RNA sequence: GAGU
């Protein structure tokens, strides 16, 4: 969750703050 | 480990007011040195407060910096990371430039496993350094009396004297600090008075 | 004897003046061999002509200043030193500069003489600043090879020497610089191989190419006396 | 592009998202066969993506662009 | 700034904080911020050093 | 089988794919750097210089550890936040990691500092090209003091770049250095006789006046410079080199007296051991200072021995000096063990 | 008496000698001591140091390649190595080297296979260290179990 | 494969018994002649599964043609041997 | 046959190597002239002399 | 030899017993690379035997550093000798000293970076000269056991190998003292038993192409390590009291 | 242009192994241009004979001890590589050597061939310490230039593979040492003119007045590429 | 035992 992957790691977070 | 940046700006206007770093006598850690490449919080001016002279979020960049000592800056407010309002991490803005890039930090970067490297690595290396190489003992502590060298009026600070017999002013005060004020008046030099001394003014 | 001889590759002429050539591929320790012996032949022994002898009226020496002149003589002199002249029939020439006004003094300010080109006439010699100022030199250009200083020109030639002359480091030899890097080439089997990168630049009087192709002409005519 | 990274880091800004821009465009031409912008002069994907950065052909928005253009017009193919 | 994480909380919220709960101060910060949007009872808390 | 057509292939395949260097201790970020990787038939990973110190890495036989990165992610990972031209300040203070050491310091410290009068004292050259003609055609020493005509470029208050041309009183090394110098930077720079603690500014200013790329150039640049000159130089190290002081044998056969005479007045009764104790102590570690002193004026300023009207005084080129004071290696402290006196020894409880 | 040896050799008391560039054929700036120095060559071949490694066997329980050049080994990736990876923000190269370059079974061949077809894709999933560690807990008898998404 | 969050409390007797495939009531390990496993021991094939892939002990049931079937002489499920390390 | 680098002298302050190396010259030097007499063969009275 | 020694080197090696030296003082009768006969002085021999010393010298053998041991004879055949001198050197002597590496023509001064830090510039020459060159010996083991479903065979009979590879092990199957082997070549012909296998259908076909079908010993055949290359100088066999010996032993 | 070419003087051959070469008269600067250059090619390029290939009856390999004899295979191998020979007509000769009886083996008791001159005779090979022993090899020798080691050599050709043939380093290279010195030349009136003095130190054989043709040969044929080819 |  951070560096390269801080980017894919917010596209989870939004996927898992919608459902 | 877990501090990242997470945000650009956490929009506080809180900070740490820092000050010229004076150890010894030559100037180990300059203003401009200390607050290089630090957002400025606060829109911090010079003496006559009749004009802003800096804004408010503003990285420190080398031109701003030489422009503070021309106007000779006492001390500054600067956004730290103490002080971001952040929550599970800290902003671009309190942090300031990444030291290793030469621009502001990047949002995503593992700030605090950086931190760690950073106070860790000389501490482990100088662990070897002067050991495997360590060998003559070249101790130095002579110090009996402080010489100053540029013209100016004593000022004691945090010091309680009393004159005695040979009417010399013995210092009776633990924390005795001695410093330098020039023509206009601003500290210079600045040395460590121990408990017991003897001035000579 | 299983004689492998390199083939020249790359020309990359980045300016008329300076150009850059990749050989290959050389045997073991011949990118040295050649490099270096090239090089010595290209800035010592290449030929060419050079400024002399100048004598400015007025000038008794290089060391004094002129008025309505911006530069001083040995700025003068300096200059005089760059100065690209080709002579073709004689090996010595006396060239003659008279000029006035305010002016920056060109190369092309100098009388030509009917076998003598000036290579570069815009080059700069003097800046006239006062009007009224008139500056009047006789430039002596010799034809010889490397660099003859005049510090070594004092001490061996001692015959006539009046005061005036001022004596200017002769710089006969076109080439300008000469640099050679030597990088390992890359082939089917052979791995050990080498690759000659010369570097050359000259004023442009002789074409970089064709000062080459005249420098190894010299070594190989040394060779002749060592029959094969 | 190839030796120093920093115009190219110039263009987008963040070294993070400049790398996943990169690879995304890289994997186009590794598996799509996805034509090059810039001549490849014999360079392998990952170069020829920063080159088309550095000139500032190729963009997180400007892919997400041809992403939307190619499958909505294939969405119009089906029906 | 880790090692300032943790707060204690002296005195009851409007959640189920009340005394001498040490929780990180990011999310008794947060739950003020909820706390000054609803009012109800605010968490009076002391942050500590680690 | 190892068949002629597959490294041809191999030679394809690695071409633009970076790969990651480590050294252990991994200490701080800069223990992993990736480059591109150069073929070489022979067993040993060889490394550039410039960044042995990120490494702390020392050639007495060091080993480091490879590895690959794979996926296309992994690859621009490594060329983009991990390549060594990418990495240079230390991300711990503001300050450039990327330093030339040791015979690179040597050799720029050999070309820029200056000798009275040498080969071709006061001539005049019209760019530092004709330097390195006269100095390579052997008319010219390397500390010759001439004037040469050298054209600097200092940048505006715009973007544009303002080129300037002066005559400007170097020397001929210093000259031939500029020719390595980028076109943006002053002439004053390299003007000075330079150390390890010049170079690292000249680095710095390069950096932040041109960039990135310019400062890699002109770092490697130097480095090559830097070897060649040091080896050109022909410098070496013999027992001719340690100067001894005429006069050791006096200050110790005096401080030996003096010491004498602490242990008489402690026979007497009248000074405590303690008390004695530190004032041999002090004696010796004055004598210690004073020796040390004797040995550096001795070998520092040793050239008295100059020329062209009648004796002048010049700094030393003995190599010890040279080394300890463009900062290639060595120190005072060194030398003093060396040539002078080596000192008072710590026992293993800590006391002298 | 070094000294007295050397002039007994015609050789100068400096013990340093006039040398020459074999390259150019130019002396060096000035003279360069020379002589005879005894020297050693040790134990430490780089015949017996080099070593390099793509795919191998791996460990029995944890998965992961196993180490040292004698059973052809990976080289170890430690805590200090992994930190490194973090500052850079590298994230992609430092999970390849948690998974398809070493526990991550399916990852590794699957990754394997697209290495070959060129595409390198990256598909990692679980290592199976962890997957180890998940039992060893539960043997304990301490439940700890994956809520899902 | 792909889950969100991780919980540890404490195992209930109930739940140790949900994870276990057989009970263990023997200390064999294996027998001494044919190394393969013993009846209701350390290693049983007969609750942790096949020793081999889509093989059942005595080698009634091999590969695929048979998937899930259980043997009814030897007890043992004709699965991937991969379960011995998860049962 | 070697060529050292002299920066590993005066901070490692093993002066030992340079004094061998000045005697193994010496050494050499000796040695390289009773070589010269013994291709001479001038004759043992002579060899012993010197 | 070091030109530049102490004295202690004479004494190292002599006391280190690695080098031959005499018990009495005579004339050597006979020397040999393998060995060295002394007939000793009448006042030192005894009255009872010969009074002939032979020392048998030990000959290329492999150390635990895999380094090479071998004596050299350092006397002349009919040479007087005292007790006490050394008869033969050791690995690391010269005429009873001790002798470590090798003494050379060494410059300081810095070279193109060549010897940057403590890196070491060498002339090939010295290569050529072939004075800094080592021997290493090494020993590789073939174990023929009993398994489970039968003894294994040291045949040169073995599954899938070409007879570029057979040409170099004889009948027995056990590589000739002398063969130059690189990595991959088989050393000894062994193989381990092996039981019932389903065969892929893919190696069913290809086995009903060749028709070459499995054998029952599998493949575990003894061969140089990946990358180590080198001659074989000797061959040792150890048979137990029973089993059936290959015609090389 | 003041072309002026060198002419070959003096050729003072003190040794059949040292030799001074004057030369001159050399234009100034030229003297260490040519000296060097044709230095560091005499010292490489220049090609020479040297053993090959070694077969001893009775020899398996290098490392063997033979019986009768003082000196280890490798040692006589050792000495072969220093063996001076030079080969008039062909390019490639075997040579064979049997001498039995208590003697130091010299050179001179190989089998001379009729165009195969031995430079040392008395250069030693081996010492037979038993009368009875008696030991036969045969030494092949071809022409070649420079360093070819047997590593280099064991992985290239090997069609034939024969049990008992040892192959050891040979420096086919005569030169074992070269140095040019510059002296004053003092001719007409010129005085910067001077001369190179070239001394060589070669094995057996190879003439020093033909090297050096040799060596300027391979100079002029590089210089082809630079003078023909632009 | 090899570089810290
Ligand atoms: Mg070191
Ligand atoms: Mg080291
Ligand atoms: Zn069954």
């Amino acid at each position: 969750p951070a560096g390269t992957g801080y980017a894919y790691h917010q596209d989870r977070m939004r996927r898992r703050a919608a459902g | 480990q877990d501090l990242v940046v997470t945000e650009d700006d956490c929009g506080t206007h809180e900070g740490i007011m820092m000050t010229p770093v004076i150890e010894g006598g030559d100037v180990k850690e300059p203003l401009r040195d200390r607050v290089l490449g630090r957002v400025t919080a606060e829109d911090v001016l010079k003496p006559g407060t009749a004009d802003i002279l800096v804004p408010r979020n503003t990285l420190l960049h080398e031109q701003w910096c030489d422009l503070l000592e021309e106007n000779s800056v006492d001390a500054v407010k600067v956004r730290s990371v103490v002080s971001c309002d952040t929550d599970f991490g800290v902003c671009a803005h309190c942090y300031g430039r990444d030291l290793a890039r030469g621009h502001i930090i990047n949002k995503g970067e593992a700030i605090g496993v950086i931190a760690a490297q950073s106070i860790g690595e000389p501490g482990t290396q100088l662990t070897m350094r002067t050991f495997h190489i360590g060998g003559a003992a070249s101790r130095a502590a002579a110090e009996s009396s402080i010489q100053v060298k540029n013209k100016g009026s004593i000022k004691l600070s945090n010091v309680k004297s009393v004159v005695n017999s040979s009417g010399k002013l013995v210092i009776t005060s633990r924390n005795t600090e001695l410093k330098l004020i020039d023509e206009f008046g601003r500290t210079k030099e600045s040395y460590k008075v121990p408990y017991g001394a003897v001035l000579a003014k | 004897t299983e004689f492998l001889k390199p083939r020249l590759v790359d020309i990359e002429q980045v300016s008329s003046t300076h150009a850059k050539v990749t050989l290959e591929p050389l045997e073991r320790g011949f990118g040295h061999t050649l490099g270096n012996a090239l090089r010595r032949i290209l800035l010592s022994s290449m030929p060419g002509c050079a400024v002399t002898e100048v004598e400015i009226d007025g000038v008794l020496h290089e060391y004094s200043t002129k008025e309505g002149v911006q530069e001083d003589i040995l700025e003068i002199l300096l200059n005089l030193k760059g100065l690209a002249v080709r002579v073709q029939g004689k090996d010595e020439v006396i060239l003659t500069l008279n000029k006035s006004g305010i002016g920056p003094v060109t190369a092309a300010d100098i009388t030509h003489d009917g076998d003598v080109e000036i290579v570069k006439p815009q080059h700069v010699i003097c800046h006239l600043t006062d009007e009224n100022a008139s500056i009047s030199m006789r430039i002596k250009v010799q034809r010889g090879r490397g660099y003859v200083p005049a510090s070594t020109r004092i001490h061996s030639e001692e015959d006539e020497r009046p005061i005036g002359r001022l004596l200017v480091d002769a710089c006969y030899s076109p080439v300008e610089r000469i640099a050679y890097n030597v990088e390992a080439a890359r082939v089917e089997q052979r791995t050990d191989l080498d690759k000659l990168v010369i570097e050359m630049e000259t004023n442009g009087t002789i074409d970089p190419e064709e000062a080459i192709r005249r420098a190894a002409t010299i070594l190989a005519e040394q060779l002749e006396a060592f029959v094969d | 592009a190839r030796v120093t990274v920093q115009d190219a880091v110039e263009k987008i800004g963040n070294r993070f998202d400049l790398v996943l821009v990169a690879a995304r465009r890289a994997r186009q031409m590794q598996v799509g066969g996805k034509d090059p912008l810039v001549p490849e002069e014999n360079d392998k994907t990952t170069v020829i993506a920063l080159r088309e950065i550095e000139e500032g052909l190729i963009n997180n928005q400007i892919l997400d662009v041809r992403e939307r253009q190619e499958q909505q017009e294939q969405e119009a193919a089906e029906l | 700034r880790q090692m300032l994480r943790k707060a204690t909380i002296v005195n009851a919220g409007s959640s189920d904080f009340l005394e001498g709960e040490q929780v990180e101060y990011s999310r008794v910060k947060i739950a003020n911020r909820e706390l000054e949007a609803n009012g109800k009872v605010g968490a009076t808390y002391s942050r500590d050093l680690l | 089988r190892e068949e002629a057509v597959v490294w041809d292939i191999l030679d394809e395949v690695i071409r633009e794919h970076p790969v990651l260097l480590n050294r252990a201790p991994t200490l701080h970020r800069l223990g992993i750097q990736a480059f591109e990787p150069v073929l070489i038939e022979g067993k040993a990973i060889q490394l550039h210089p410039l960044v042995c110190a990120a490494y702390n890495a020392d050639f007495d036989g060091d080993q480091m550890a490879v590895h690959v990165p794979l996926t296309l992610e992994a690859q621009l990972e490594a060329r983009a936040l991990m390549m060594s031209t990418n990495n240079i300040l230390s991300p711990a203070n503001g300050e450039p990691i990327i330093v030339p050491s040791q015979d690179v310091v040597l050799g720029l410290y050999y070309m820029t500092r200056d000798c009275v009068n040498a080969k071709g004292e006061g001539m005049v050259l019209t760019g530092p090209k004709e330097a390195e003609r006269l100095y390579r055609s052997g008319l010219a020493s390397l500390h010759a003091r001439v004037k040469v005509r050298i054209t600097e470029y200092e940048k505006d208050a715009n973007g544009e770049l303002v080129a300037k041309t002066s005559l400007k009183d170097t020397t001929v090394g210093r000259a031939i250095l500029w020719m390595i110098v980028p076109k943006g930077l002053p002439y004053s720079i390299v003007n000075q006789a330079l150390g390890k603690k010049a170079i690292s500014k000249m680095l710095n200013t390069c950096y932040r006046i041109l960039g990135l790329k310019p400062t890699v150039i002109f770092a490697d640049q130097i480095m090559y410079t830097g070897f060649a000159y040091a080896a050109r130089s022909g410098a070496s190290v013999g027992i001719d080199d340690m100067v001894i002081p005429e006069k050791k044998h006096e200050i110790i056969s005096e401080a030996e007296a003096e010491v004498a005479e602490i242990q008489e007045q402690f026979q007497s009764g009248l000074v405590t051991a303690g008390e004695r104790y530190n004032k041999v102590i002090d004696i010796w570690a004055a004598a210690n200072d004073r020796v040390s002193k004797a040995m550096m004026d001795n070998l520092q300023t040793e050239t008295v021995i100059n020329r062209d009207g009648q004796e002048e005084k010049q700094v030393s080129f003995n190599s010890i000096y040279m080394m300890a004071d463009s900062g290639a290696r060595g120190s005072a402290a060194q030398i003093r063990q060396l040539a002078g006196m080596r000192g008072l020894m710590a026992k293993p409880d800590g006391s002298i | 008496e070094i000294k007295e040896l050397l002039k007994l050799g015609d050789l100068p008391t400096s013990g340093q000698i006039r040398l020459y560039d074999g390259r150019t054929g130019e002396q060096f700036e000035r003279p360069v001591t020379v002589g005879y120095m005894y020297m050693l060559k040790l134990n430490h071949l780089v015949d017996d140091k080099m070593h390099a490694r793509s795919t191998g066997s791996y460990s029995l329980v944890t998965q992961q390649p196993l180490g040292g050049k004698a059973q052809f080994g990976g080289q170890r990736f430690g805590e200090m190595e992994v930190w490194a990876l973090e500052a850079y923000g590298a994230a992609y190269t430092l999970q390849e080297m948690l998974t398809v370059k070493s526990d991550d079974v399916n990852g590794r061949t699957k990754m394997y296979k697209n290495i070959v077809d060129g595409n390198h894709q990256m598909e990692p999933g679980m290592p199976e260290s962890f997957n180890v560690l998940l039992k060893e807990i539960r043997s304990l008898g301490i439940n700890i179990e994956l809520e899902d998404e | 494969e792909e889950f969100d969050a991780i919980k540890i409390a404490l195992a209930s007797p109930d739940m140790i018994r949900s994870w276990s495939f057989g009970e263990v009531k023997k200390p064999e390990t294996i027998n001494y002649r044919t190394f393969k496993p013993e009846r209701d021991g350390l290693f049983c094939a007969r609750i942790f599964g096949p020793v081999k892939d889509y093989e059942c002990l005595c080698g009634k049931y091999k590969r695929l043609k048979h998937r899930g079937v259980i043997c009814e002489k030897c007890g043992v499920e004709v699965t991937q041997t991969k379960v011995r390390r998860e049962r | 046959d070697i060529v050292l680098n002299p920066l590993g002298v005066p901070s490692r302050m093993n002066i030992g190597q340079i004094l061998e190396t000045h005697l193994g010259m010496a050494a050499k030097g000796i040695g390289d002239k009773i070589n010269a007499m013994l291709k001479q063969q001038q004759e043992v009275a002579k060899l012993r002399e010197f | 030899k070091p030109l530049v020694g102490t004295g202690m080197e004479r004494a190292v090696a002599v006391d280190s017993g690695v080098t031959a030296v005499a018990k009495r003082g005579g004339v050597v009768q006979y020397v040999d690379a393998s060995r060295i006969v002394i007939k000793v002085n009448e006042d030192e021999m005894y009255p009872g035997e010969a009074g002939i010393d032979i020392y048998n010298l030990t000959k290329y053998t492999r150390s635990n550093q895999n380094t090479c041991i071998n004596q050299m004879p350092c006397v002349s055949l009919g040479e007087p000798v005292e007790r006490g001198d050394v008869l033969a050197d050791g690995p690391s002597t010269d005429l009873g000293e001790l002798a470590l590496g090798q003494n050379m023509r060494v410059a300081f001064m810095p070279w193109n970076g060549y010897n940057f830090e403590d890196s070491i510039l060498v002339s090939e020459r010295v290569v050529q000269e072939d004075r800094f060159t080592t021997i290493h010996i090494q020993e590789l083991a073939c174990v023929s056991r009993d398994t489970k479903l039968g003894p294994e065979e040291i045949t040169a009979d073995i599954p899938n190998v070409g007879e570029a590879a057979l040409s170099k092990l004889d009948e027995s199957g056990i590589v000739y003292i002398g063969a130059e082997v690189t990595g991959g070549d088989i050393l000894v012909g062994k193989v381990t038993p092996k039981g019932e296998t389903q065969l892929t259908p893919e190696e069913k076909l290809l086995r009903a192409i060749f028709g070459e079908k499995a054998s029952d010993v599998k493949d575990s055949s003894l061969r140089v390590p990946n990358g180590v290359s080198g001659t074989v100088i000797d061959v040792q066999v150890f048979t137990r009291d029973g089993v059936e010996k290959d015609k090389r032993a």
